[PDB]
């Protein structure tokens, strides 16, 4: 061409991939459970 | 005659720009809630 | 007759990696009761 | 003509692994309060 | 005049090639506590 | 600069 290389095909502006796997993740919530037997015996 | 400047010959980057190491995962497991199974 | 400058016939796309996602809190849901009944 | 142009490589925003994206939020689960003490 | 290829070559090799794992020991188990409560 | 810089 009357221009080796030339101008080309612009594009390199980095497609926004994904980002990154979750981080630690939790179902929001405490994990109570009642205690036992209250009135000893 | 040759060759007309190969730019970049399309692209240098090969391996560079690939699998960069392996991961260690969100989170392996969290086991559950062990413990004391009080009894007896 | 101009350069070749800037990068093979133009630039080289590319894609901007992806942040790890967000972290956010693992446990367990449940009713902490200090007692399911008196005995 | 004129031998050569692309002094700029056309829009290389980045040329390369331009940041990265939002991670996601990982749910914010709490501790395991499980059984408690049964004074009764 | 020429102006030959002595471009670097290789940007296919990192078309994106991403390699770190996706999923992979996810979850976990250890979790009775005390389920064996037993009495 | 006939053909290339001696490299490829």
């Amino acid at each position: 061409q009357g221009a080796p290389g030339l101008q080309g095909a612009p594009g390199a502006p980095g497609s926004q991939g994904a980002p990154g796997l979750q981080g630690a993740p939790g179902a929001p919530g405490s994990q109570g459970a009642p205690g036992l037997q209250g009135a000893p015996g | 005659p040759g060759s007309q400047g190969a730019p970049g010959l399309q692209g240098a980057p090969g391996a560079p720009g690939s699998q960069g190491a392996p991961g260690l995962q969100g989170a392996p497991g969290a086991p559950g809630s062990q413990g004391a199974p009080g009894l007896q």
